[PDB]
């Protein structure tokens, strides 16, 4: 699904 | 062990306010918005930079970086809009009437018109923004707000975060003691800015089904990131 | 204007006595279920609801110094978050299932299409029994919404606001007190009252989206809407 | 509307 949310929240 | 439960009131209140994220412009073009594209395109654009601050501010929420990485993607895509939009509030605040989405960006009711559905939340913002004026809402007690809807608005979609919930209460409480208010001052307060959390939670589902109709009239390009946090409302 | 003068404990009984019955619905074990049926036997249950729910909110202290139009409005805007705390109030001994009526309790399997909000209404219920909720404390929570869920939306009527708004203040006080009489240390009174005013957030979200799913029901045009709700559901335009 | 007449009933 893979969102973008998920890279941002990393950094 | 979270390293959140351990602050004490003033070192909550310096994180929250440490981790602020800036007040944004729109673009410099001094034409008045009255099309629901020209409106809509500033707004989104606008929200889409803010979105990128909020990632950030919200990790430096304490106890939101304890929480695992899907635990975080969850509690944003339930409250970013209710964080927007209590931001749009605050900063409205001193503007009666007016709704201050960025400092060369003032909408009247009457340009909220220009959008079918938009004045009715447009008056919702409104007088949200006059409570809170006539509330002399402080900032730190903002910030208290803004971390408790980040927190609240997903959890029951958790004892961790009902732990922190209370320690905001605490700084809460800490806020109005220190400013002098009497006991019972204090619990009405609290009451009253507490339930005002439930119009901005009102305000959001009215501003998500908006913004779902501005997705498939297609007009307004919305970006990938706006995109999947729309689609996460279902 | 009696409500201002009402004591936390006259405040608690006032409420108490106030307090609608429980009532049944048509449903029927052997009778097969359905996707339309079901929906139609809550319908049916709400749409009597409703006619008990206008009579409780009189008796609220306060609510009839209103005016006709203001207490309107109020109900319309608050009448669903008060049918479901309601059921999530009657759902705190049945973990796992929502009480609808005493003899009709469903749990997630059941509901079909629906389920995201059975599911949240399932955990506002564990969320009232992991707290112990008091009766005395809901029918307080059960006020506060009627009063509250409809406050921010002319001439004088910034009065009619400000009544409503000592009366809410009223209403924080005897929570309090019901708090502080429990046991409570001042801290604790904070945080619990911070914890019960939380979960109004989310009883307004589950409101809100049922009431997109009963609008979608309607133009389905398979399950009737009584006429009352026809009408309280057109509120939310 | 029904729920006005109710209401003042
Ligand atoms: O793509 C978009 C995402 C969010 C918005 C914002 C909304 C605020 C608002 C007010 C009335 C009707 C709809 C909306 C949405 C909004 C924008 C900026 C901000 O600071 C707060 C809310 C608008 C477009
Ligand atoms: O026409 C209707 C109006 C309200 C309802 C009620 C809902 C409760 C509920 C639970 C899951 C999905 C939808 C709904 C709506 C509901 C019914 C009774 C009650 O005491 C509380 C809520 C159902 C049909």
């Amino acid at each position: 699904k893979h969102k973008i949310l998920h890279r941002l929240l990393q950094d | 062990n979270s390293l959140a439960l351990s602050l004490t009131a003033d070192q909550m209140v310096s994180a929250l306010l440490d981790a602020e994220p800036p007040i944004l412009y729109s673009e410099y073009d001094p034409t008045r918005p009255f099309s629901e594209a020209s409106m809509m395109g500033l707004l989104t654009n606008l929200a889409d930079r803010e979105l990128v601050h909020m990632i950030n501010w919200a990790k430096r929420v304490p106890g939101f970086v304890d929480l695992t990485l899907h635990d975080q993607v969850h509690l944003l895509e339930c409250a970013w809009l209710e964080i927007l939009m209590i931001g749009l509030v605050w900063r409205s605040m001193e503007h009666p009437g007016k709704l201050l989405f960025a400092p060369n960006l003032l909408l009247d009711r009457n340009q909220g018109k220009c959008v079918e559905g938009m004045v009715e939340i447009f008056d919702m913002l409104l007088a949200t923004s006059s409570r809170f004026r006539m509330m002399n809402l402080q900032g730190e007690e903002f910030v208290c707000l803004k971390s408790i809807i980040l927190l609240n608005s997903g959890v029951y979609t958790k004892d961790h975060i009902h732990r922190v919930l209370d320690k905001i209460t605490d700084t809460l409480i800490h806020l109005m003691a220190k400013a002098g208010l009497t006991l019972q001052q204090q619990h009405q307060r609290l009451a009253q800015l507490l339930l005002i959390l439930s119009h901005i939670r009102h305000m959001s589902n009215k501003g998500m089904e908006h913004l779902y109709s501005m997705k498939c009239k297609n007009v307004v390009p919305l970006s990938d990131l706006l995109l999947e946090m729309l689609d996460a409302h279902r």
